[PDB]
């Protein structure tokens, strides 16, 4: 029936929160935090307040979800009353963000009813004179990752907007969102004195019962769409009320390691779309065996399934590669030291008994995949630079490790020898070589 | 360290309770007030001190005391003299000294 | 050879000793503890009768079914007195709760018991230095003084000459190093 | 690097392309649109002058970039490896996954001023 | 200028002017000064002489931010319009590149847009040729000093010309600035006026508050009981307890002596009573009132108190499992910086050193999410996740290496409070 | 609701990609991770979905044929207006310059310019962008991958056309840097020995029965009318044996099997008979010689002259001979495995004058063959390759392994193994 599929239409967009803004559902463990945000934001526009704030909390904590929820909550009734300018610290550098502001300004003017033209500092004094200066348009600033603007060197752009609090007749409000906790020490003196010092910490799921209360409000549909709905609602809580039920059991695991709702929210999306009839879906949340397969696939090739998916030789090279690595003090080992001890390992197997010992010219083809399976690392290799110009400074630098040949790049170890004994089963013949 | 001796035991807490009971017995009262424990702790601390040889109102009182000489003294004999006639014990003001030191006054 | 040791250390902190002082003054709240009966607590006369009946009426056997969990409980302390103590511990677990046959879950807690009942820089540097001044002494003795001297000689980790005296005492008494004379120090 | 080895080389053919033709970006964008940018098709050749001085992982990462151009069918690629000597040294330095890419139609022509006098 | 005509809109639907709304209007940081009263003259009498005599001087003031040096010199020039000059606010931090201030000066003499190269040629051509008047504020001088001092030499070499119609006013962060960044050749040109600005004192911090509270302290509002709207049905009054204003002063003068910090802590404490008043009656947004001492007690503490302690006890289990392992290595080795593989080595070991107890229901879950099918994980579940979560939180810090074993980890908060918050 | 395809070994993974992708934008999650190593057919199984779904619209980008992010933005903006021309040709357009963009602001500046003229559409249509190979971009860093995550939210959310992403990358150490963003991931496992052979047989039957190298060998031998099934069997007998005699050498690859087949196939074809078409086991016994050798290597006696040969044989001596021992043991009166030490100049001629057969004094040609050996990259500089001539601080070192030294010792009749003594 399409009515079961219509219930899939409702349940999915409930799991993404893409409902119309009247029915977007905020969990109970943060309802206080949005209201004090609301008391900040709605008196900034209506009562023309000119005060700033910094949102602070970890990643995936509904922070950008909270703010545009207020805007949509105010877009229904205060349409022309305000404009929003949203800046990411990621997408904007220090200097193009000036062009980021001015270009996003002028497109609001056609929506509310010569600015970007000029040099970068020409348009900069323009928006200075247009901001510092029936009712006045108020402007809401949305800043994502404001900590990256808070670098050591210049900090110009923070200094201008915070002085716009002090002098401008245009009512503004600033919204810093970040995750660096002690944001206030990152600022210097002259900017912090411009700052109105009010930060608000974002809550976490402090009790096991909280997210249990959240997922109940998450999955339950309240509006009547499908005939299945009344049947579907009582199946949900019956799994949730029982502490010995598997869905209630597996939510406890998510409380333990992650303690973060959108991780668990991610898991349910395939679980409710993989069903094809109504009764299969109810058994799925009754069994929750799909969550096992899901946590299998999320785990299947980080490190262990990397190891399980290799042939007999690739194990035997790496097993020898750690027995060399245990000997030296730093643990580094060359390719010649690997193949030498690999030779006597195979010779020990025949003398205690028929195994094809390979050559030199072929192990390189196996050695190529092992370094790009990250079971080894180069000895002094900074992997990923943080930003662009630090990576560009590493590209021009001609290297010395390529100038020594392939068989002498001093490769070090990612997975230590003692941990191999716990994963390699005793049925394999090389199990005597895991231990020394 | 160098001038230290022993540690806090539950028998000393029981002895403090017994000394407070003895102080209440000497006042012939059926109950133990706040005045006995602050005397017993002062007794057990001054027993070892010879080797070296409810707050806002108190803060207001301190300000009143200041409105004369403007002195930030560390230990008191004539600040506490205007407190006992009011109704608060010696222990409440003792916390008011330490707390407030966070006001840097 | 001791069957059971007990670390009964306090390690004083908050939200623990406060309940300790509250429970010690809760019977000082009333002059007589007549209100001790409304809690989950067996009386002494019922307890000794149950204990005397269980000690003379139950002869539990330790079956082979609890073999597998015992081997692995032994190797964790090995990675025979402990095995002889834990089999008497497991049969006492079987002695309680009116059981004639021992069960697999009963040794789990027993081991948790002996794992919860028991739950270097200093001397290392010490010996290190001792070795040093030995070497630099042409192996002659390190002095109390020079010892203390080089050992406070580093600001980092503050080796107090008393602490020094103590650990020194330890190693010597541990027989690792020999020190003689009240007024002198020997490496 | 990988980067300027691409960027100068695309520049060097592009001026050679306009001079026979009678604004654009200097990367592989021109390679597919060369049928439309210049009409006739393309057969480029790569005179790698001194091949053993180059860091071979740059060369190995270079040839994988050329491997992506094999799906347009109006372009033909040809590589000339002017080694100084020591062919056995060269099969040691590269990645073995790319030697199997190299070994389709190889030709070991000798060019020496002193060849049997 | 232009677009302020377009920044106006029409429909303003009767915003509720409550009791504490009219406070924050004057508690805005905009609108003679009590604290720097005589030093205003010391600037002005230094400035009045050169202005009415057509000379070229230099005036150097310093001090911590929040002392009025942004404010006072604006009050100098403001009265001077009543009695020949071109006022420019050459801010240091409002220049994108340091050379961009050169463009402004040549713009602010005739109206031309020329090179920072081509500006300073004609600027130099101005400053030694014109027969005979320019006031310039060189604000926040930490910005324009950084590269090679070639800019800063220009701004005082123009002062040396006797035919230069210019009056410069430098305002810095520190008095030390021409002694620890500039050369002595600039330090000869800076002069030795050096007007020092101290902090504010707590008596004057009372005397700065009531200047904003001039016509509104203990005054009366006209209020309808239905909407909470106040007008300068009851006729209510609102009083400000001056002792709480005093304890605001005795802290801010103690730590910083900052005039923004004094106003804003009063501004933060004002809105605490705003929401509690709205909590008890609910007038929304469409007998005698006061502000207690208990408001400024919280809001001043609200500048101080943290949450990383409360953040840590509200984290995940494996987060608190991680830090407890990390302090165990720091008291094992005493090296405060442990290798990442040794931590993974420890959290394995910290399972089985505890007994066969809850720990097993942990140890089941700690290596597989149930699901006895898929098991035998080496490192723990979500070990990349919590280590990423501890990284972007700022609690931890991990140096960059492609090896995921010998990359070092360093703590970033005090390890004792990490030890202390672990106890809960 | 969607029309899923069906493939060989992605029965779980086809479901999730049918789950995490719908034509409706609201059900569609924003960002997505398809992760797995090379050798899983992710570019196969993604396009194989898309051919079965003509209802959606896919724009295919290829980062590996680009080199940097600055063209990668130019790669995106050129293609969406290229695609939306071919989806809604009635809509008029102020076509913008995709060459103009070079900075991450300029994309969302231009996508603000692109999508606004397309506002008059009838329903919220999604538009899937596909990036293939995000880890092997050759200028990547930490702060590029997050830079492309938040691009959706800088767009106006209420536009009729919504751009969403799918990221293809590898090297799962890289994904562990960004698990805290918790974007939905679908990992792709590696393969097992049977399903390698099972994939390989249903993908290589279409060429190896239709190659002319078979078709020549059909008419060259006395052709019995063997069936295509008889051609299918010998093809299947080939594949089921070639993965059996080589799996330990190659791992669980597919690309490294796809070419080793195409090297050993015509050499297998020549060793068949008319009769061994019915006789597969003895056919392997006759074609045995290729199944135990790799044949991927397409040992030189080196070209260099005699005085240059002794110039090499003295340079290998300071891989173990320290200055504390050498002047005693080489009077005119083991690190064979280890990495070589560092030379200086004239220590060569110190050893070179000793070990040469007073018989030589002129050193002009000896100085000739040094920078001859420098161009051969057999002895290279420690520092940059510029100032090494004038004797500043410059250290030298060999780059030749022991065996090529050992042959070149006997090639000039010189004995070297005596002077290497552990
Ligand atoms: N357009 C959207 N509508 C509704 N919810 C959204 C939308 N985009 C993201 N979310 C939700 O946002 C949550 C993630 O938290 P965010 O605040 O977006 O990220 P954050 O880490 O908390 O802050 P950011 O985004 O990293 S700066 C998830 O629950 C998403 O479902
Ligand atoms: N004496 C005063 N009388 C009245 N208002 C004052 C007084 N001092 C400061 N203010 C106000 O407090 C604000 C503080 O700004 P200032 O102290 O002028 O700037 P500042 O001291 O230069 O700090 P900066 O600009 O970051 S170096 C002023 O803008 C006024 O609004
Ligand atoms: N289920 C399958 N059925 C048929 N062929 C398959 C299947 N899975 C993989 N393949 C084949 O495997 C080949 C590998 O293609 P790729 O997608 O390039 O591999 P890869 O793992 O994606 O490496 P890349 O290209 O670097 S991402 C495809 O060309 C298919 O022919």
């Amino acid at each position: 029936d399409p009515g079961f599929g219509s219930l899939q239409r409702r349940l999915l967009q409930q799991l993404y929160g893409t409902l119309p803004t009247d029915e977007k559902i905020i969990f109970t463990y943060l309802q206080d935090c949005q209201q004090e945000i609301d008391r900040i934001i709605k008196q900034s526009i209506i009562q023309k307040e000119s005060h700033s704030v910094i949102l602070v909390g970890p990643r995936q904590s509904y922070k950008t979800y909270l703010l545009d929820y207020e805007l949509s909550l105010l877009q229904q009734s205060y349409k022309e009353q305000f404009i929003t300018i949203r800046l990411n610290g990621f997408i904007h550098s220090e200097q193009t963000a000036i062009n980021g502001i001015a270009t996003q300004l002028e497109q609001q003017l056609q929506k509310i009813h010569t600015i970007s033209s000029g040099s970068l500092t020409e348009v900069f004094e323009k928006i200075l004179l247009l901001l510092d200066s029936i009712t006045k348009i108020t402007v809401v600033f949305i800043f994502d990752e404001i900590d990256t603007f808070a670098g050591p060197v210049r900090q110009t752009l923070l200094y201008n907007l915070f002085d716009m609090v002090e002098h401008s007749r245009v009512p503004v409000c600033i919204f810093g969102c970040t995750t660096k906790l002690n944001i206030l020490e990152y600022l210097e003196k002259r900017v912090k004195s411009r700052f109105s010092q009010r930060v608000i910490y974002m809550p976490q799921i402090q009790n096991l019962d909280d997210m249990v209360d959240a997922v109940r409000n998450l999955l339950t549909v309240r509006s009547e769409i499908s005939p299945w709905v009344s049947q579907w609602n009582e199946t949900l809580e019956k799994e949730l009320s029982d502490p010995r039920s598997n869905l209630n059991r597996h939510i406890r695991m998510n409380f333990e390691t992650f303690r973060s709702l959108p991780t668990l929210k991610n898991s349910i999306i395939p679980l409710v779309a993989t069903s094809k009839n109504f009764g299969s879906l109810c058994t799925a949340i009754k069994s929750c065996s799909f969550l096992d397969i899901y946590n299998k696939n999320q785990l299947s090739n980080n490190l262990t399934g990397r190891l399980q998916s290799l042939s007999d030789l690739e194990l035997a090279i790496l097993i020898s590669a750690a027995r060399v690595a245990l000997r030296a003090k730093d643990g580094s080992f060359n390719f010649n030291l690997a193949y030498a001890e690999y030779e006597k390992m195979i010779k020990a197997i025949n003398s205690r008994i028929t195994i094809k010992l390979w050559l030199k010219k072929d192990v390189k083809n196996v050695w190529e995949n092992l370094v790009q399976l990250d079971f080894f690392t180069e000895k002094s290799a900074v992997g990923l630079r943080d930003n662009a110009t630090a990576a560009f400074y590493a590209s021009n630098y001609q290297f010395q490790g390529t100038m020594i040949p392939f068989d002498l790049r001093s490769y070090q170890m990612q997975i230590i020898l003692q941990e191999l004994r716990r994963i390699i089963p005793k049925s394999n013949m090389y199990y005597s070589w895991t231990q020394l | 360290s160098k001038f230290s001796f022993g540690q806090a035991t539950p028998r000393t807490l029981l002895g403090i309770i017994r000394l407070s009971q003895a102080l209440a017995k000497l006042r012939l009262a059926d109950m133990v007030d706040i005045d006995d424990v602050e005397e017993a702790l002062r007794l057990v601390r001054v027993s070892k001190e010879s080797l070296y040889q409810p707050t806002t109102k108190i803060f207001t009182i301190i300000k009143k005391m200041l409105q004369e000489t403007g002195k930030n003294t560390l230990s008191y004999e004539n600040i506490v003299k205007t407190v006992r006639l009011r109704g608060f014990t010696m222990l409440q003001l003792s916390n008011c000294i330490q707390e407030y030191s966070y006001l840097n006054v | 050879r001791f069957d059971l040791v007990y670390l009964v250390l306090d390690k004083v902190d908050e939200k623990n000793d406060r309940e300790l002082a509250k429970h010690l003054t809760n019977l000082y709240l009333e002059d007589k503890p007549e209100h001790i009966s409304q809690d989950d607590v067996l009386p002494v006369e019922f307890l000794t009768m149950y204990i005397s009946y269980a000690k003379e009426h139950i002869h539990p056997i330790i079956t082979e079914a609890a073999k597998t969990e015992l081997v692995r409980a032994y190797v964790g302390m090995r990675k025979t007195r402990q095995l002889e103590s834990m089999i008497r511990l497991a049969e006492a677990h079987a002695k309680m709760k009116l059981k004639n046959v021992v069960e697999l879950e009963d040794v789990q807690e027993a081991v948790r018991l002996i794992r919860s009942a028991i739950k270097r820089k200093l001397q290392e540097d010490l010996s290190r230095e001792i070795m040093n001044v030995l070497k630099d002494q042409a192996s002659d003795s390190m002095s109390f003084n020079e010892l203390i001297k080089q050992i406070n000689e580093h600001s980092q980790d503050r080796v107090e000459s008393s602490d020094i005296q103590e650990a020194l005492s330890r190693l010597q008494q541990e027989d690792k190093v020999i020190v003689l004379g009240e007024g002198v120090r020997r490496s | 690097n990988v980067r300027m080895m691409l960027r100068r080389s695309m520049y060097k053919l592009y001026s050679a392309a306009d001079a026979e033709e009678h604004d654009v970006s200097y990367d592989l964008s021109l390679v597919e649109n060369f049928k439309r940018l210049f009409g006739k098709d393309l057969a480029m050749v790569f005179n790698f002058k001194d091949v053993d001085s180059i860091n071979f992982n740059t060369l190995d990462n270079f040839i994988i970039l050329l491997k992506s151009a094999f799906k347009y069918d109006h372009v033909k690629i040809s590589l000339i490896f002017n080694i100084n000597t020591n062919l056995s040294n060269i099969e040691k330095n590269l990645r073995q996954s790319t030697i199997r890419l190299l070994k389709r139609n190889y030709h070991k022509l000798d060019v020496s001023s002193n060849k049997g006098f | 200028s232009r677009f302020e005509n377009k920044l106006k809109t029409t429909q303003k639907h009767q915003i509720v002017e409550t009791i504490f709304s009219k406070v924050k209007k004057q508690l805005n940081s905009s609108y003679y000064l009590p604290a720097r009263e005589n030093e205003f003259a010391s600037i002005y009498l230094s400035a009045y002489s050169a202005i009415e005599s057509d000379s070229a001087t230099t005036i150097y003031v310093a001090g911590t931010p929040g002392v009025g040096k942004t404010l006072t010199v604006r009050e100098v020039v403001k009265e001077l319009l009543s009695s020949d000059f071109l006022y420019v606010e050459i801010n240091g931090l409002k220049m994108v590149k340091p050379t961009d201030c050169y463009e402004t000066l040549w713009n602010k003499v005739s109206g031309e847009r020329l090179t920072w190269a081509a500006s300073m040629e004609s600027l130099e051509f101005y400053f030694k040729r014109v027969p005979k008047t320019i006031v310039v504020l060189l604000d926040e001088l930490d910005a324009m000093v950084t590269k090679s001092q070639d800019i800063m030499y220009n701004f005082f070499n123009w002062t040396t010309y006797e035919n230069a119609k210019l009056i410069v006013i430098a305002v810095a962060n520190t008095m030390d600035l021409p002694e620890r960044q500039l050369g002595n050749k600039i330090t000869s040109r800076i002069g030795f006026t050096r007007i020092m600005f101290t902090g504010y004192t707590h008596e004057e911090l009372k005397n700065i508050i009531d200047l904003r509270l001039k016509g509104l302290n203990d005054s009366f509002f006209y209020v309808d009981t239905k909407t909470g709207n106040a007008i300068l049905v009851r006729k209510v009054r609102l009083r400000m307890s001056a002792d709480a204003i005093e304890i605001a002063s005795r802290k801010v003068a103690s730590v910083s002596g900052d005039a923004r910090r004094a106003l804003k802590v009063c501004k933060r404490a004002a809105e605490i009573a705003e929401k509690h008043y709205m909590a008890k009656h609910g007038y929304g947004y469409d007998g005698v009132q006061t502000v207690h001492i208990t408001h400024v007690m919280k809001a001043l503490n609200e500048t101080l108190n943290s949450h990383v302690i409360t953040f840590m006890t509200r984290l995940s289990f494996t987060a608190k499992l991680f830090i407890y392992a990390l302090l165990n290595l720091m008291k094992k080795n005493g090296s405060q910086e442990q290798e990442l593989g040794d931590i993974v080595d420890e959290i394995k070991l910290l399972i089985e050193v505890n007994g066969s107890n809850f720990v097993m229901e942990i140890a089941k879950t700690l290596f597989q999410q149930g699901s006895d099918n898929i098991s035998e994980q080496l490192r723990i579940i979500s070990w990349d996740f919590v280590l990423n979560q501890l990284l972007d939180a700022g609690i931890l810090f991990k140096q960059t290496m492609k090896n995921d074993r010998i990359c070092c980890v360093k703590l970033n908060i005090s390890v004792e409070e990490a030890k202390r918050a672990m106890n809960e | 609701n969607v029309t899923t395809p069906e493939v060989a070994f992605r029965e779980y993974q086809t479901n999730c990609l049918a789950s995490y992708i719908s034509a409706d934008p609201d059900i569609t999650p924003s960002n997505l991770i398809l992760q797995g190593y090379s050798g899983t057919g992710k570019t196969y199984t993604l396009k194989k979905y898309f051919n079965a779904n003509p209802n959606l619209h896919a724009v295919w980008l290829e980062p590996v044929e680009l080199v940097s992010w600055k063209p990668l933005l130019q790669a995106i903006a050129r293609t969406v207006q290229y695609k939306l021309k071919t989806l809604y040709p009635n809509i008029p357009t102020t076509d913008y310059d995709p060459l103009q963009v070079e900075e991450p602001f300029l994309l969302v500046k231009t996508l603000h310019n692109i999508f606004v003229q397309y506002e008059s559409l009838q329903e919220k249509t999604c538009l899937f962008l596909i990036l293939d190979g995000f880890d092997s971009l050759q200028d990547l860093d930490a702060a590029l991958f997050n830079k492309y995550i938040k691009l959706n939210e800088l767009l106006p959310k209420d536009s009729k056309i919504n751009i969403k992403f799918i990221y293809t990358m590898l090297e799962t150490s890289f994904l562990q840097r960004y698990s805290t963003h918790c974007i939905p991931t679908v990992m792709f496992p590696r393969y097992n020995v049977d399903e390698v052979s099972t994939i390989l047989v249903m993908s290589r039957c279409g060429e190896l029965m239709e190659d002319s190298c078979l078709r020549k060998r059909i008419i060259e031998e006395q052709i019995t009318d063997c069936t295509d099934d008889q051609f299918q069997n010998v093809a299947a007998n080939f594949i089921h044996l070639i993965v059996q005699a080589f799996h330990s050498y190659t791992g669980n690859d597919i690309f490294a099997l796809n070419d080793l087949i195409d090297f050993k196939w015509p050499k297998y074809v020549s060793r068949i008979t008319k009769e061994n078409i019915f006789e597969p086991l003895a056919l392997y016994k006759s074609a045995i010689k290729l199944f135990l050798s790799t044949d991927d290597n397409l040992s030189q006696t080196y070209d260099l002259s005699i005085i240059s040969k002794y110039l090499l044989i003295a340079s290998y001596i300071c891989s173990y001979l320290e200055p504390r021992y050498d002047a005693s043991i080489f009077s005119r009166k083991n690190p064979r495995y280890l990495q070589p030490s560092l030379f200086a100049i004239e220590r060569l001629l110190a050893i070179f004058q000793a070990i040469f057969p007073s018989l030589m004094k002129a050193n002009i040609e000896v100085f000739q063959n040094l920078s001859e050996l420098h161009t051969l990259k057999l002895i290279a500089t420690t520092m940059n390759k510029n100032i090494d001539y004038l004797s500043p601080k410059v250290r030298w070192k060999v780059n030749v392994p022991w065996e090529i030294i050992k042959e070149i010792s006997e090639s000039v009749h010189f004995n070297i193994s005596d002077y290497f003594s552990d």
